[PDB]
């Protein structure tokens, strides 16, 4: 069943369980050529994003099928809508898998042969295979008890130099460190309570931030029972899991627990097997973003405060309305142990398959899937106004600029159900003729996807800290909405073979689709494999393996759900951090809707043609794979940017080509193979060429994916790579020299933005070695990732705090930027001179802020980064030792992952593996003070009966 | 009013340092157009009924009107045509401002007697008093045409048929139905009181005024700092100026008079203020009719319509009969140079927009010769009152500003958005 | 672009 | 593995300083004849970034010079080479024996802090006297201003 | 299995509830029955 | 004038039950011991929004309304352990005593 015609990597369970991982793709990050996989963040429980060949949707599903048993499996993703203000992610469909029930994972990179999957098996399919019941010796009882820690990985590298204060003067009561130089002496602190102040040494704190995190801790325990005979077999498994992350307090959790049984009996020509799964889950996020939230907070510390001196409440100095610094952030212990925000979630997906042998050579099959889940949502602010602002500094003595204007309190629940179903009806026919072999199916698939939820918010607390839909005295917000889209589609699979050969496969496949114009549903996509193992027929027995492999063929595929007609929404208008909906005063009203639909759109059509090799040499000591691939993503549906005065802000239309092409290439060799010691190498790199062929241009060729509003933003723009960042900069002379305000010193604002950089590596590679010695198993993994750029907000907030050691420049002396010139313009004679006037200490703190002598483009952070990705020590027990006892096997594990990371110069400030905006597109945007990336470590005790 | 000096949200506004790419307006824009005038679009698809219609197309000429005022082009002619045309071009001012003029003439003159059927937040179905929010744009736009010497001898004799003919509307014209809740707010209060913190300080120029005039209105949207008791307004983009000379520790919110948000909460949107109204009729009577007692009559049924808005009803006294008053002016220059002024009064914490365009449109208050670190240095150089260009100015060619940047949005995917010009370049009635 | 974002306090 | 902020060519010699000018009077030298006090004046690189020059700038609070002295940064010396243009208003400058010398002086709340001394002379002088600017650098605590 | 979950989540912790929480409740009490049901029959018997 | 209202509520209940028997005949007799844990959790919750006055009077959404909307919002939960002995005994299939 190599056979195959393009790419795939297969692994085995026993290498995905070994890192231990909650979830069971994060362990490959790095590993496989070709398939990029990064964690939104070290929080407990958060998504994974996957995304094989590079993106090729442009918003914003780009994560493969993930295919079980095989039956689509949901894999939806819930993380914040707004990750400016309060992002979090509470984790990825994929997630729910327990890792010790993985048998065989192959991964399938190829859009060419998809009629099996249907349309989103065009982003590749992750093809799980979980454990069968099994005969062997003796209970059939395997156990799995884990322990692990977590620590902080790479916080931002800081200024030792000056503490509290702004504009190079002492302040008592700042956010930042724009002080003076530190001296040692006596100086006062803080807000001052009941006619009394803190004083004390000016010198700084150089682990106040590090001191902070505690470490991280997470048990885990797994059981599984199986059994077989000649006729069935049964697989009962229970998994728990139980996060609490290294920030302070149970606001880092994450629990999980599954429970599955598969079952499988034969009964002549026949065969029934059922797999029904359930999963439970509990996260508890600590809430990113520019307001109240912990991280914002704490990053905006002098240099001289101790953190960890604020913690406790009965200090009155820690008291919220006394918080040393009221510049819109509050205690980071008080937002932890009094903001609320959770989410819970039970699921039950399983699976149905009868299989029907007859005439000797046909099969009849019947696999029919469902995935239905419910999920509930909590989030709550207490009423900070109430609470603390008459009386203290913080406080009414701030008046309209106090952190709790208008923190009136808030409070909502969401309740969200998802359900797909997925049928199959397949016939398969298999006959040998003379040295030839034919192998021919033909299919039915049905599916049906639907998603609602329930939404209910009240805003001012009455009591404030009680966060219940009853405790207001305002008009509560309620939210509803559904969807629902199905597919039918029949397909068919012809796969010659000639004397283990020669294997040429066709496939062919027509989806009916609800979700494009009544019109026009019907999409025809077809695909040719070949393969060709040469060295079977070529002697020598040095060319273990031999095998060439082709590929051409396309997938097809259908909207998102109801872009077809023209809505009319509620009428609301979103103005500058806020909103004016109806009803207002009484009234309701009806605005047509910003995004005009298109009853002339057509499918998508993905087009792929693929080569590859794949050699082995010396009894499989030396083996390589390599795949050349060129895939174009043509006609997919998007809502492509407008201009608002045509009356709509977007226009559903087919877009142009997206393409992808690029080298997947695979070396593995073990130099050393004794009785008792073999040491394997394994080199994977992949190179991706990303580029937008056209957006269509009667609306311009650029349309933004994310960005601010006047800040950094990225795009997809006709000629260029997928997500390519605009960003503010310096203007400059003719000649390269940087333009200066005549006055103030600080560098002028060109005309337009320039562009700064695209989201994507130039290339990724990882290296990695296995060495056995005597049942001792020894892992070491890297994961190498260079090029490309995201926005850093931990850098942005450092820069302006003047935490970042970048800002003890010139030591802080008045500076005139180098080259540096003023323009001098007389109505249309522009002429330049040099520049003598020098920026102020006054003002060091603003040249900073705004990013230097980048600008905005200062806080465009290279993307790059070497890891020590996962090391896995294993000790299997010798038999022997085990003979007086109950017990068939054991092992003991040691491992470590997200070990170590090395960057570039420029970048002291972040770990490149975070995001706020999710784990697909929008999450290359960047960064936004999202919590810092963890080091994880721990034992693993693996038990067999 | 500035940027208070212990926040930042607003130093590139101040300092005039922002760019086309920092889309100052591309949310308006959005909402001008792809919400207010596409609804319009529909709403004349939809109904039959003149009176509607009338009240629809005046609706419409008044966003089209702001748009010009503040980018001088606007789409117009070839916009809300959807896929038909998304990139529509950019007519100029002038023949957007005689084209709606035209909408709102025609729309007029289709009325029949039958009734507004439709919810009315502005009026509630007082087609009597659309008229008159229909002639009150009429005469801004007429007296626009005037000063930018375009057709003036005509639009002179319509804007006093309009006068004499006193058909304008009563009150304000405002959408008054805000609650004091969430997303039911004052667009302004909601997102600079709720949204973001204090960012607004007083100006110097409004502060010096009404203090020098002995204005009881002083109180209302100001508050007396917390350092000393008075009313001290800043310098236009001198925040960071007054740290630099004063050091950071006097030169505190502590130090400067905060724009009072708490009544703004559920406060009116204005389009047309009755003191605006009276105010430009005065000006109509003191100069194009030579009618003295009428003008008179209009500048101060202006002062006292400002006056019980705020809540001060009763003490127009102060400055009607106190010295800036109509007969302690003797040239008619001085005189409109009083209606000017206390228009510029009665139109802060009201209708900004209007006091913006109306500024450049006269041109007083007038631009100070003395710049911001002069009057920083001794302030008897300074006539309290007049604009001052901010202290830092990213305007290569100094003074104040003129208009307003393209919207990003237009730039990005319309080909035929005309060229960015530097905010000193002014819009096409603005001619000195 | 869209979505706002906040300066801070000094 | 420590990132080094950087610099320009001259920093540790550019700065803010508190200075009050004395003379040499009938060759003994008289405390601040002009009784202007402790004054601020500000020293920093040139838009050239070198080694060999720093600008010297009184901010309008003595005299109104402003000129480019000629700096031996390993020494933290600078002087002139005779007289030099004042570029604030038309006149020439003579600095003569400039040191800057680290935490070599004290702060009024008696901390150490970098010195500056430089000797002074000015081509419309009329009693053509050859003066002396000491201070220190500014720290930023306002216990420290004047 | 923690046993000590008997407050009831449903309503607040009877320390928050406060006199001012309370009093507005009597006079709507008051004149649900007395402009209600009461105000009702009432009207009867006064034969408006 | 219209309504529309939409309930969504949750149940979940967890029971384990951790038994030994023991069963022996001895002579005619027969004993049969069994002694247990019980443990249990029953939870249910729901969240309620209901509108009035359908701004457009036959669509049934919680956007269709100018008034206000209704919510509210339940949760209780129980817990309970329990110990327990069954002990039966049995002579010569004819008499039998349950305790
Ligand atoms: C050997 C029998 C094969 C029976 C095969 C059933 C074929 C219909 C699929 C179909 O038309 O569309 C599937 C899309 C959603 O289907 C549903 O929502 C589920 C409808 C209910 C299906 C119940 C299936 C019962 C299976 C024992
Ligand atoms: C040989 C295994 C014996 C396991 C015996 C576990 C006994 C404790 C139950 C308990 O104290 O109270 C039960 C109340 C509800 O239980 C839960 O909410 C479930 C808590 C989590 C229980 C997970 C059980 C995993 C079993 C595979
Ligand atoms: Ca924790
Ligand atoms: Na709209």
């Amino acid at each position: 069943e190599k056979a195959l015609g393009y790419a795939a990597t297969s692994v085995g369970g026993e290498k995905i369980a070994e890192s231990r991982t909650s979830d069971v793709m994060s362990s490959l990050a790095g590993k496989i050529a070709g398939v990029q996989i990064s964690s939104t963040s070290s929080d407990p429980g958060a998504s994974n994003s996957v995304i094989i060949r590079g993106v090729s949707s442009l918003s914003g599903t780009n994560q493969p099928l993930y295919v079980v048993d095989g039956v689509p499996l949901n894999n939806s993703t819930v993380y914040s809508t707004d990750g400016l203000n309060s992002g979090y992610d509470f984790g990825n469909g994929a997630n729910a898998i327990n890792p010790d029930d993985v048998a065989n994972m192959t991964i399938l990179k190829g859009a060419a042969a998809t009629a099996l999957y249907g349309s989103r098996a065009a982003n590749g399919v992750v093809m799980i295979t979980t454990k069968s019941g099994r005969k062997e010796k003796g209970v059939g009882i395997e156990y799995n008890g884990g322990v692990q820690w977590s620590t902080v990985l790479r916080l931002p590298e800081f200024q030792n130099e000056f503490g509290m204060g702004w504009n190079g003067n002492h302040t008592e009561l700042e956010n930042g460190s724009w002080g003076p130089r530190f001296d040692g002496s006596m100086q006062l602190w803080g807000n001052v309570y009941n006619n009394s102040q803190k004083l004390k040494p000016y010198v700084a704190m150089p682990d106040n931030i590090k001191d902070f995190f505690d470490a991280g801790f997470r048990y885990s325990n797994s059981l599984s029972f199986n059994g077989a005979t000649d006729k069935s077999d049964y697989y009962v498994s229970f998994s728990q899991i139980s996060d609490d992350g290294m920030i302070p307090t149970d606001a880092d959790s994450y629990d999980k627990y599954t429970f599955s049984a598969r079952g499988s009996h034969k009964a002549g020509a026949l065969t029934f097997s059922s797999s029904l799964n359930y999963a439970y889950q509990k996260n508890n996020f600590a809430t990113t973003g520019q307001g109240l939230s912990m991280l914002n907070s704490l990053y905006q510390t002098p240099r001289d405060i101790s953190i960890i001196g604020l913690e406790d409440q009965n200090d009155p100095f820690n008291t919220p309305g006394y918080y040393y610094t009221p510049y819109g952030v509050m205690n980071p212990y008080y937002i932890l142990n009094n903001y609320l925000n959770e989410y819970e979630s039970e699921r039950f997906y399983g699976k149905f398959q009868l299989d029907y042998e007859f005439l000797k050579y046909f099969k009849f099959t019947y696999r029919m899937g469902l995935d239905t889940t419910t999920g509930q949502s909590d989030k709550g602010k207490p009423n900070l106004y109430a609470l603390y602002y008459e009386g203290t500094p913080n406080g009414e003595g701030q008046g309209s600029s106090s952190p709790f204007s208008g923190e009136t309190g808030q409070y909502s629940e969401q309740i969200t159900r998802r359900r797909e179903i997925n049928q199959d009806i397949m016939v398969n026919f298999n006959m040998p003729v003379n040295d030839f072999n034919i192998n021919a199916l033909v299919g039915f698939n049905g599916n049906e996807r639907k998603v609602s939820y329930q939404y209910s918010e009240v805003n001012d607390l009455t009591i404030p800290t009680w966060f219940n839909l009853k405790n207001s005295g305002k008009t509560p917000i309620v939210e509803q909405h559904m969807e629902l889209r199905r597919l039918m589609g029949v397909f068919g699979q012809f796969e010659g073979s000639w004397k283990n050969m020669l294997y040429l496969t066709v496939t062919a496949r027509n989806d009916w689709s609800s979700t494009l114009p009544k019109e026009n549903r019907s999409f025809f996509y077809p695909g040719i494999t070949g393969s060709f193992i040469f060295s079977e027929l070529l002697l020598q027995d040095v060319i273990t393996f031999g095998k060439i492999r082709a590929s051409w063929g396309k997938t097809g595929n259908d909207a998102d759900v109801y872009m077809v007609n023209p809505v009319y929404a509620q009428s609301s208008n979103r103005i500058p951090f806020g909103s004016l909906t109806f009803p207002l005063g009484g009234v309701n009203a009806y605005s047509a809707g910003n995004v005009l639909g298109s009853n002339t759109l057509s499918p998508e059509m993905t087009t792929e043609s693929e080569v590859g090799l794949n050699m082995a040499f010396f009894k499989n000591r030396l083996s390589f794979d390599v795949s050349y691939y060129n895939r174009n993503t043509d006609k997919q549906i998007f809502s492509l940017a407008m201009d608002p005065a045509s009356g709509y802000t977007a226009q559903n239309m087919n877009l142009g080509k997206i393409r992808n092409r690029g080298i997947e290439l695979l070396i593995s060799g073990t130099p050393i193979r004794t009785k008792d010691f073999s040491w394997e190498l394994t080199w994977n790199f992949t190179k991706n060429w990303s580029k937008v062929i056209s957006l269509p241009e009667e609306l311009g060729g650029i349309t933004t994916i994310y960005g601010l509003n006047g800040g950094t933003s990225m795009y997809a723009i006709t000629g260029m790579p997928v997500g390519v960042f605009k960003a503010q900069v310096a203007e400059r002379d003719p000649q390269g020299r940087i333009v200066v305000n005549s006055s103030t010193g600080l560098p002028v604002e060109a005309s337009e933005f320039g562009i700064c950089g695209d989201m994507n590596n130039k290339y990724q590679m990882g290296v990695s070695t296995n060495l056995k010695y005597k049942g001792i198993s020894l892992g070491i993994d890297f994961d190498i990732r260079q090029g490309g750029v995201m926005y850093s907000r931990t850098k942005d907030i450092n820069y302006f705090t003047g935490n970042a050691i970048q800002t003890a420049y010139n030591d802080r002396n008045p500076l005139i930027v180098p080259n540096s010139v003023n323009k001098i313009v007389n109505g249309e004679n522009v002429t330049y001179v040099e520049n003598t006037t020098p920026i102020t200490s006054s003002n060091i703190y603003k040249y900073w802020g705004d990013g230097g002598s980048d600008m905005g483009s200062c806080f465009l952070v290279d993307k790059s980064y070497v890891k020590l990705r996962s090391v896995v020590l294993g000790w299997d027990l010798p038999k022997r030792w085990l003979a007086k006892t109950p017990f068939q096997a054991v092992k003991v594990s040691a491992y470590g992952n997200n070990l170590f990371v090395w960057t570039p110069s420029s970048n002291t400030f972040i770990d490149p593996e975070m995001t706020s905006f999710g784990n697909d597109l929008e999450g290359n945007y960047g960064e936004y003070t999202a919590n810092p990336s963890s080091r994880r470590f721990g034992f693993n005790l693996m038990v067999k009966f | 009013y500035e940027q208070k000096p212990e926040s930042n949200q607003y130093n590139t506004l101040c300092e005039y340092t922002f760019t086309e790419s920092s889309q100052q307006m591309d949310y308006s824009y959005r909402i001008l157009f792809a919400g207010a005038l596409e609804d319009a679009k529909q709403v004349l698809e939809k109904t039959t009924n003149p009176a509607d219609r009338f009240a629809t197309t005046i609706l419409r000429a008044y966003a089209f009107q702001i748009m010009v005022d503040n980018t001088s082009d606007s789409p117009y002619s070839e916009a809300l045509q959807g896929n038909a045309n998304a990139t529509p071009k950019w007519d100029t001012g002038e023949t957007v401002y005689k084209g709606i003029l035209g909408e709102i003439d025609a729309a007029e003159a289709a009325l029949d007697g039958s009734g507004m059927d439709v919810p009315d937040l502005i009026f509630n179905k007082n087609i009597a008093q659309w008229k008159g929010f229909a002639n009150a744009l009429r005469l801004r736009m007429y007296l626009r045409f005037i000063d930018a010497n375009i057709d003036a001898a005509s639009y002179t004799e319509k804007v006093k048929t309009l006068v004499q003919n006193n058909e304008f509307f009563t009150g304000d014209v405002k959408l008054d139905c805000f609650l004091d809740e969430t997303d039911k707010r004052n667009p302004w209060y909601n997102t600079n009181a709720v949204g973001l913190t204090g960012n607004h300080c007083a100006a110097y120029p409004l502060v010096s005024y009404l203090s020098s005039t002995g204005d009881p209105r002083i109180a209302y949207g100001i508050s007396k700092t917390d350092a000393d008791g008075k009313y001290v307004g800043q310098l236009p983009g001198g925040k960071t100026h007054m740290q630099s000379i004063l050091g950071t520790d006097n030169w505190k919110n502590k130090n400067v008079s905060a724009i009072d948000y708490s009544i703004g909460a559920t406060k009116p949107v204005y389009f047309f203020t009755q003191a605006e109204l009276q105010f430009l009729i005065a000006e109509v009577y003191a100069r194009f009719h030579n009618d003295d007692a009428n003008a008179k009559s209009a500048y101060e049924a202006g002062v006292t319509a400002d006056f019980a808005v705020r809540g001060f009803a009763g003490q127009e006294n102060t400055i009607l009969e106190g010295a800036c008053a109509w007969s302690a002016a003797s040239t008619q220059a001085d005189k409109l140079n009083l209606i000017y002024m206390q228009k510029w009064v009665s139109l802060f914490y009201m209708d900004h927009m209007e006091a913006w365009s109306e500024i450049r449109r006269t041109d007083c208050p007038k631009l100070s010769s003395y710049s911001a670190a002069q009057i920083q240095a001794s302030e008897s150089v300074y006539t309290p009152g007049e604009l001052v260009a901010p202290w830092t100015n990213g305007l290569e060619a100094g003074g104040l500003m003129k208009r307003m940047t393209y919207p990003l949005s237009a730039r990005q995917q319309n080909v035929n958005t005309p060229a960015g010009v530097p905010g000193s370049t002014p819009v096409w009635w603005d001619i000195k | 672009g869209g979505g706002g974002g906040g300066g801070g306090g000094g | 593995n420590d990132t080094e902020p950087g610099g320009t060519a001259v920093e540790k010699m550019a700065g803010d300083w508190w200075v009050t000018v004395n003379a040499f009077i009938d060759g003994k030298e008289v405390e601040d004849p002009f009784g202007a006090g402790h004054l601020q004046m500000s020293t920093y690189n040139t838009a050239s970034n070198s080694e060999t020059e720093m600008w010297l700038d009184d901010l309008g609070n003595f005299w109104e010079y402003k000129l480019k002295v000629n700096v031996n940064y390993a020494a933290r010396t600078f002087s002139t080479t005779g007289f030099v243009d004042n570029v604030t208003y038309e006149s020439k400058v003579k600095i003569t024996d400039g040191k800057v010398l680290e935490k070599a002086a004290t702060t009024p709340s008696g901390m150490p802090a970098d010195s500056i001394v430089y000797m002074v002379q000015f081509d419309d002088d009329e009693d053509g006297l050859t003066y002396k600017v000491s201070g220190f650098r500014r720290t930023g605590f306002p216990a420290d201003d004047f | 299995c923690d046993l000590n979950i008997n407050d009831d989540p449903n309503y607040p912790m009877n320390d928050q509830v406060t006199a001012d929480l309370i009093f507005p409740s009597i006079s709507a009490s008051i004149a649900s029955a007395v402009g209600g049901e009461i105000y009702n029959y009432a009207g009867f018997f006064a034969q408006y």
